[PDB]
This record gives C-alpha cells, structure tokens and sequence, in this order.
C-alpha cells in the first residue's frame, strides 16, 4: 500500500519466490515499455537453465548474456558523472559504453507489445539481437583503439539496421542476421 | 535518542522528508556550479593563451633590447624605474565569499 | 607585485616597474617567497613554471593566513618558445580541482 | 487513475491529456526552481528557468486560485493555454505539433 | 499525557472544536509567551468575521491579516533553507523576509501577561502594529530591490520604535502611531 518493500507480505514473498521482476513507474514516464527495472530485478534460475540454453538456443549463449549484464552494469555505474559532467564530455571509451548501453536499452530491452511482430520474440531472435549489439561493441572498441574518432563510428547505416532488426518476422531473421553481420564487419573494415 | 511516541514518529518522518528534499536541492546547486565552472574554464584558457602571445612579444623584445644595446644600460634603467606600488586587491563578494580581485595603480606615462 | 621567475630575465619585470627577486635556487627563491608572504609584496607573486609546478602548497603550509598573496605559475621564457600546452595545463588544473580526467 | 478513459476524442477536447501532463511537468520543476532561487538569485539563472519561475508564480494565482467563480472545461483549458504561452515555444515537449500550432498564444 | 496530540482525547476534541490552538514547549523553554504554535493551529471563524472587522476595526483589515499570514508562511517555508544551508548563502530579499518574520514574532505575537501595559490589547493597537510592520516591509523590499545593504537597513532607530510600540499605552496610542508612520517614511527617505 505504501509502495515500500519492507512489509512482511513483500518480505515473505521475496523469501519464497525464485524470480523478482521489479516494475517501476519512472521508466514508463521515460517511455520505456516494458517498464521493468533491471537494476533491482533478480532471478535465480540462470545456472539451472544453462544446459538447456546450450542444447536449444546456442552454445555460447550464457557468456554473451553475461556480457550484456556487464554492459548494463557499467552504464548505470558511470551514470553519476554522466549526469554531472556531460554527455559528450567523457572520454572516447566511456562514451562508447554509454552509447552501447543506450542502444541496448532502446533496441533489445524495449519492446512495443501491441505491435504485430515485435510482441513475440523467441530465443534465436534474442540471441541474434544480442550478438549484433555485442559484435558492434567488440569491434568498435578495437576500432577506436586503432584509428577512428567517436562520431565517425556512430552515424552509420548499421545503426538503423540493428535498431530495426527487432522488427523482423521470425522466419526472415536467419535470412537477415548473416547479412547484418557481414555488413557490420565490412563497414568496420572500410573506414569506421 | 528520543522517547518514542506517535508524535516523534511523525516529527522524524518530517525531518527525513526535509533531508530528502535537501539532497536534491544541493544537487541542483552543484549542477549550477558545474555550469558556471565550465563557463569560466574556457575563458581562463583563452586569457592564458593571450598571456602566452604577449609573453612571446615581451620576451623577444627584452632579449633584443638587451642585445642591440648593452646589458648595463638596461640594468641601470631597470634599477632606476619606480617600483609601481599600491597595487592591491578589492572585493568580489559572491556566494557570500569575498574573493580578492587585483587592480594596479600604474605610474606609466610619467 | 613580485616575481620569482628567472636569473636575468626578471630584470625585464623590474623594468616594468613591478618588483621581484631571482635566485635560480629553489630554496632561496622559496625563502624570499617566505619573507615576501610575511612582508606582503602587494598581493601578487608570479613563479616560474618549470621550476615550481605547485608553488602554493608550501606557502599555505607556512602561512594559513588568507590568499591576498596570489600565486601564479608564470611561464618560463625558454619553454615559451616551444608551446604552452594550454590544453594539458587545463587538464591538470581540472584534475587538481575535481580529480576527474574530464575534458572541457 | 481513471482520466485516460475520461478525456479525449469526442469526450471533451483532443489536447486534454497532453495539456495535463505538460502543466504537471512545468509546475513540477517550477516548484523546486524556487528552492534553487532561494540560495542563488535572479541573475545567475538561465532565461528558461527564470521563465519557469514566472510560470509557477502565475500558475498558482490564475489556475489554482479560482475563488468561487464558475469555470467550464473550455475556459479552464484556455486559461491553461494562456498560462502555457508564458513558456517558450518549442519547450512544450509533451504536446504534439498540431495542438501547439492551433491553440498557442 | 505524553505531550503528544495523537491522543484519543485530543483527536476527538479537534474534530468538533473550531479555533484549535496548539501550545508547543520549545517556544516555552525560551520564555516566549503566549506560546501559540503557528504551524499547526487553526481558526475557521475568519470567513464570518469579515464584515464585523471591516466595520469596527478598519477597512483593509482582512487583507492586512492575510498579508501577515502570507509573510509568516514564507518565513516558515524558508526555515528549511536556513536550517539546512545556513543564514548565509541566502539572498538579501529572503534575509529580509526572515528578519521581518522574526520581528513579527517578537513584536506582535509575543505578549507577557504580567506587565501593566500590554495585557489587554484592543484591536486598534493590533491594527496599528500590523500596519507599521507591513509599511516597513513594503518600503524595505522596494529599497532592497533598488539596492542597498541589508545591514544598513537592520540598524535603524525605527524598528526599535516598532519593538517598543507594544509597551506604549492604549490611551495615547494613535498619536504615537502617526509619529511611527511619519518616521517610517522619513527613515527610508534618507537612503
């Protein structure tokens, strides 16, 4: 009733249950549907569901699932001096961490549930979106090590590609994921 | 401590509510001071660079002036010049804090 | 107004009128700086860059009295014919301010 | 909790929820901008937050402070637009472009 | 019993009484009598005593009472900031508001019931004191937005006149009030 999480009903429920999916009101006010906070939510069924993942989703799936959790922890880590200092006024690595966390939030986690083909999302499609975002980060980081500036890698036609890759029908996504991976590797070899 | 009644529970809820508003108030104050700090830092580096350009001018002129003439003529001249005193520091009272800004007196044309 | 910058090129600052001192030894320059913050030399001391990076810490130790003697790192002349590294100087000033390597 | 089903197309007017949310956010920061102004002043502001302070100080004297006169939904919405016209054009972020282009000023 | 007004007796009294008056104890440790707490006391009869006030006291008496209550509300709003940040890091206008609220609570609210004068204070004297303090406040805020120092405002010989204006008798009071209004224009004429 008071919105506080120390009453014995919530306390006894969080002792009993195995997954807690903390909805917040602030994310819906920032227009992020589903409004589920990832910084307070927690599940305990990952380690039990790892061999099912390796036999039915893909072999390397928990490692890049851990990578996405690492990125969304570093973003909310350095968020304080994001607010204090400025958006662009960080360094070349930390602002790229900000932008890959932002493309995670507005491309992977955010989901228009009323849409025709955005509502349902299987494991192969989530693995594909995850591998696109992580390949973007793991090549843009060495790219900003080698020779490029932070604005030349952002504005690029793989960003609209990744950003609209969730609007792909489930049969079409195998005939789209490989082309997107080829073109992100080509657009990072060319100049980036 | 305080002897707990139903009055002091609401008094401590009121004190907590005031401190929870004060944290956000001081974060807004820190944001305004960040804005003014990034205001002044580019003006400081601009004035520093202008000081560097006038430094190149003055050092080249001083080397060439002690060069074409002797060192002793500019030595006796520099030991002849009045000490240009009375330079002092007056008020910039802001944030309730007087910082001393500096102005000179400059006997120059005489 | 006083300077501790150079052995001989402080004579140009004396030729400006404003007084000063030069020693080319760090500790006698700091000792004349000490009698210059005791006998306050009219509120400005300009200290050489590549002899004293931070002149202010020893002076605020030996005088917790107020900052009427202002202390500046003034440029050495020889390094002035190289380039000021204005950017890196403001980097170290901002990192002396808030610790962060944030770049405006 | 039951305003979404109450106002809108054919219920009162189409701009109703957007006027509501925009007035709520503008008064929400117009309150604590007075808390900021308490320790800083009226010259070390922006122009934007100064204009928000004037919006809050006229909001709580023309919109809330009704008295016992009778206000319809039409006159209340046009007083709401006349108060929102104190804000700068384009800062009305939670309103779509047509209602701004039709009812401003 | 416990000094706490959440009792079953007090919460059954304050739903049927009008004009409920909390006496606190922290305004009673320092001897500030009567110790009426203003943050939590109320009176509901102010909307049916308007025509009686407007005939038998003055004409602008409800607006002057509302000016007092609005200024004390701004004072008790800024007491947050003065308990958090400090008395400095505040502007000159809000320091004016805090000082004028303090001289209201020391020169209009405080009243000792043992002195010969200032026990029975009929409301002509109370209207006089409020009109003194509001004329002081309005011309002080006009002077402080023109721009003078606040320490050359708060060291006048006229707010001592306001502070002693409640120890003077009822009998010769309106001539003293006229002299106080003449000095209250002639002390901000000079600045």
């Amino acid at each position: 009733p008071g919105g506080d999480m120390s009453e014995p009903v919530t306390q006894s429920t969080l002792r009993i249950v195995g997954a807690f999916w903390r909805l917040d009101a602030s994310l819906a006010f920032r227009r992020h549907f589903p409004a589920i906070n990832w910084n307070g939510s927690y599940s305990l069924f990952t380690s039990a569901l790892d061999p099912w993942y390796r036999e039915n989703v893909a072999e390397d799936y928990p490692e890049l699932r851990d990578a996405i959790s690492e990125l969304l922890q570093r973003e909310a880590g350095l968020q304080e001096i994001v607010q204090l200092v400025g958006p662009d006024a960080l360094q070349d690595a930390e602002r790229l961490v900000i932008e890959v966390g932002r493309i995670i939030r507005e491309d992977f986690l955010q989901q228009n549930a009323y849409h025709e083909v955005d509502a349902y999302c299987s494991m192969k499609k989530a693995y594909g979106i995850m591998k696109m975002i992580l390949a973007f980060y793991k090549e843009a980081e060495a790219a900003i090590k080698r020779g490029v500036s932070i604005d030349e890698i952002l504005q690029l036609p793989v960003l609209e590609r990744i950003g609209r890759a969730r609007y792909v029908s489930e049969e079409e996504f195998p005939a789209y994921f490989e082309e997107a991976m080829k073109e992100i590797q080509g657009a990072f070899k060319a100049l980036a | 401590q305080v002897s707990p009644t139903r009055m002091n529970l609401l008094q401590r809820r009121g004190q907590l509510r005031l401190a929870q508003k004060g944290v956000d108030l001081l974060k807004k104050k820190r944001d305004a001071l960040v804005a003014e700090f990034f205001g002044l830092v580019r003006e400081a580096m601009e004035a520093r660079k202008a000081l560097d350009q006038a430094a190149k001018e003055a050092y080249a002129a001083l080397l060439l002036a002690q060069a074409f003439d002797g060192p002793e003529v500019v030595a006796g001249a520099a030991l002849g010049v009045p000490p240009l005193e009375g330079v002092e520091a007056e008020v910039e009272n802001v944030w309730g804090s007087k910082v001393p800004r500096l102005k000179a007196t400059f006997p120059d044309g005489a | 107004m006083a300077v501790i910058a150079d052995p001989e090129t402080a004579q140009g600052f004396r030729l400006a009128g404003l007084e000063g001192y030069g020693a080319s030894s760090a500790e006698e320059a700091q000792s004349l700086l000490e009698t210059l913050v005791e006998r306050g030399g009219y509120a400005l001391v300009a200290v050489d860059e590549a002899l004293l990076p931070d002149p202010e810490r020893a002076v605020e130790r030996l005088m917790r009295g107020r900052d009427l003697p202002v202390l500046l790192p003034i440029a050495g002349l020889k390094e002035a014919f190289q380039g000021h590294d204005v950017e890196g100087y403001m980097r170290e000033l901002v990192r002396k301010t808030i610790g962060f390597d944030i770049k405006l | 909790r039951l305003m979404n089903n109450g106002v809108g197309k054919g219920k009162t007017r189409e701009d109703h929820k957007q006027v509501s949310d925009q007035l709520y956010s503008a008064y929400a920061n117009g309150v604590d901008i007075r808390k900021l102004v308490a320790i800083i002043g009226e010259d070390a502001l922006t122009e934007n937050d100064r204009r928000y302070l004037q919006f809050a100080d006229a909001f709580e004297r023309f919109f809330i402070n009704q008295g016992q006169q009778n206000r319809s939904i039409e006159e209340s919405l046009q007083i709401a637009w006349a108060l929102l016209s104190m804000l700068p054009q384009g800062e009305l972020k939670r309103i779509s472009k047509d209602h701004i282009g039709k009812y401003y000023g």
